[PDB]
């Protein structure tokens, strides 16, 4: 569970190095479906609980994070057509450090509370 | 509460049942025995009654499915004539009052029915005694939450000119919504929202791939929901949403 | 609020003495002396100081059995605690003498205490969905009774063994009560492939049983899943009141 | 034994009466001789047991 999820996220972040607009949309959309499959697998061995565990909280972060990428990629593609390529490049640099920073914060919170 | 099965519409419970009645017979003088109470367990209860030919009350679970496991059956006899019967059981009961019209925001009721196996001219139910709280503190069943309970005594017809008493215990429960929001409502919302975002671009021919792909993923979601429901003859709230 | 104790047999011409001494300034209780059946024989008396209740009695019957009752049901409601001191003696003139050491020469009351021991040999499996687990182990019960004693000369044997359902048949012949146990959190049926009892002539008995049962675990907590820690409990309850 | 409550006792019995018969203390032997006393009571001792109740009829019952 932990290892397969880590490579998938790491592989997606590597693709962000290239400035190939329109390729991130395919990767982000594909990553949305694979997370749904992982969501059902975890719930198979658990009852219908009325509260969220640590694993479900991690899945919520990944679900929301991959949604911003789709919105950002669409805006970058639309901005490039007008001719604001410089603005799109600036957004690419900013999103490069946001992706690992969000995941790092969640790990710290788990360690501070449960350890 | 061992568990609740929606597909077969039944549930299993573990509890205790007490029966008590007063009879001037089966009275023993303490001097001859030097004892205050008498106890009979297992199948020895029937053997003693046969010796004195005294009739005994017989009960049955009206909506019981399969076999019932009872690991304790003891009776206490007090010299003046008072008797008490105790039994710990584990039974599976049918719940035909299931309604999925408001699924998953629906509320259901579970009932336990106990019927005397003798006509009304021999033994009847006339009082209710609460030797313990009806609903325990620990019950498991993280999904369903018990809200209220009630008990009553009635009689029902049997054969042509006979009636028997009935003891009914009803439990009202509600369904938690945490699981459905986390694993069904949320994944569906992002998929629809993501598709609508693509419509901002004027890339004709890309919407065809997205719309065709979204058709297949909805089919997979359709089969997942039906796994935990029977072959109903009517549409619920979830199915109406999927049709749209 | 009621305390009852059994005493040993008294030979004809023997006496009996009892005394109650409050410690924590508790109200004086009511004490009386009756027989096994319950017929009253003597009543407690309060002296001028009001700090002790004294009872004396002598028996003229061939076989004498005495039971001491302490009454506290008429005391202050919602009392936090009530501790007293009880000392008795059969052939003890001037009971308030001879040092009054707690370690007496010999016991004066009866013995109905039970020693219990359990062991775990296997863990069949743990089910998170239903929150239950199955174990395989052995349970031992032992108690001392002056009856069920056999002379070795007539049998030429040192121990006696009873297996299967023959244990209950022997007890019914001698009408002697037996301790009954039950698993409080047992689900379904329990498989026991061995049930033997060993009887030693002086009165000692031992009960052994190998079982395979499924127990409920309602203390499951998934907040720290999968880094969580859980506890499993096995509960055994006697099927008789505390007075037996 | 749990509680103290004096009450009355009801049931059947077997009364044996003998006149100058020392063999009836153990309960053995059979009645013989003549009539010692009459089992009939001199008085009647009327009671006051009165009960009233109401019932409801139905087609089924």
């Amino acid at each position: 569970i932990f290892v397969p999820l880590f490579l998938i996220i790491s592989v997606s972040w590597v693709i962000f190095f290239l400035k190939d607009y329109g390729r991130q949309l395919e990767v982000a959309s594909g990553n949305l479906l694979v997370f749904v499959a992982f969501n059902f697998t975890i719930s198979g061995d658990l009852p219908r609980l009325g509260y969220l565990t640590v694993l479900d909280r991690f899945m919520i972060v990944s679900f929301c994070l991959t949604a911003i990428v789709v919105l950002i990629s669409v805006c970058q593609k639309r901005l490039g057509a007008v001719g604001k390529q410089a603005v799109a490049a600036q957004i690419d640099t900013w999103v490069l450090v946001i992706y690992p920073l969000v995941y790092s914060l969640y790990i710290i919170w788990v360690y501070l509370r449960f350890f | 509460i061992v568990g609740v099965d929606q597909r077969s519409e039944n549930f299993s419970v573990v509890g205790t049942l007490k029966l008590s009645w007063h009879d001037p017979k089966l009275g023993f003088s303490p001097d001859q025995c030097g004892c205050t109470v008498k106890s009979f367990e297992d199948a020895s209860i029937r053997a003693v009654a046969g010796e004195i030919n005294l009739p005994l009350p017989s009960f049955s679970f009206y909506n019981q499915q399969g076999n019932r496991w009872s690991q304790n059956q003891v009776i206490f006899v007090t010299p003046d004539g008072r008797a008490s019967y105790f039994e710990r059981f584990t039974v599976t009961l049918q719940a035909p009052d299931f309604d999925f019209l408001a699924y998953p925001f629906d509320r259901q009721k579970f009932s336990i029915k106990v019927d005397l196996a003798v006509p009304t001219n021999m033994f009847i139910f006339n009082e209710i005694e609460r030797f313990q709280q009806v609903v325990g503190d620990q019950l498991g069943e993280e999904e369903w939450v018990v809200t209220s309970y009630s008990q009553e005594i009635t009689e029902v017809p049997f054969e042509r000119g006979s009636t028997n008493s009935r003891f009914t215990t009803t439990l009202l429960v509600k369904r938690n919504l945490e699981y459905y929001i986390l694993r069904i409502f949320v994944p569906l919302f992002l998929i629809i929202s993501v598709s609508w975002v693509i419509f901002f671009l004027k890339d004709y021919g890309r919407q065809l791939e997205v719309a065709s792909g979204n058709l297949l993923v909805f089919v997979a979601f359709n089969f997942t929901i039906s796994g935990d429901l029977p072959r109903l003859g009517y549409l619920t709230v979830l199915d109406r949403f999927m049709i749209v | 609020r009621y305390l009852t104790q059994h005493t040993r047999n008294l030979q004809p011409g023997d006496t009996f003495h009892a005394l109650v001494e409050p410690i924590g300034e508790a109200p004086l209780p009511r004490l009386r002396l009756t027989d096994s059946g319950g017929k009253p024989l003597a009543f407690g008396l309060i002296d001028q100081p009001g700090e002790s209740v004294e009872l004396n009695y002598t028996c003229d019957q061939d076989i004498c059995e005495l039971v001491v009752h302490v009454d506290g049901t008429d005391g202050q409601k919602d009392s936090g605690e009530a501790v007293y001191r009880l000392l008795v003696g059969i052939n003890a003139p001037n009971l308030r003498e001879s040092g009054q050491t707690p370690v007496g020469s010999s016991v004066f009351l009866e013995s109905d205490l039970v020693t219990v021991g359990l062991a775990v040999d296997q863990i069949v499996g743990v089910d998170q969905r239903s929150e239950n687990f199955s174990v395989v182990g052995t349970l031992k019960l032992s108690w001392h009774d002056p009856k069920l004693g056999f002379s070795p000369d007539q049998c030429g044997c040192t121990v006696k063994s009873f297996e299967d359902a023959s244990i209950r048949a022997v007890a019914g012949e001698i009408n002697l009560p037996l301790p009954s146990f039950s698993f409080y959190n047992q689900q379904g049926n329990r498989w026991s492939q061995n049930q033997v009892i060993f009887v030693t002539p002086d009165g000692r008995a031992s009960y052994f049983e190998r079982f395979t049962v499924t127990l409920q675990a309602p203390d499951f907590d998934f907040l720290a899943y999968p880094f969580d820690r859980q506890k499993f409990s096995i509960k055994v309850d006697l099927a008789v009141p505390t007075n037996m | 034994l749990d509680k103290f409550q004096p009450t009355y006792t009801t049931g059947s019995f077997q009364l044996i009466l003998g006149l100058n018969a020392p063999q009836v203390i153990s309960g053995e032997g059979e009645p013989e001789g003549e009539v010692f006393a009459s089992l009939a009571s001199l008085e009647i001792k009327p009671e006051a047991h009165v009960q009233e109740l109401e019932i409801r009829l139905d087609k089924d019952t």
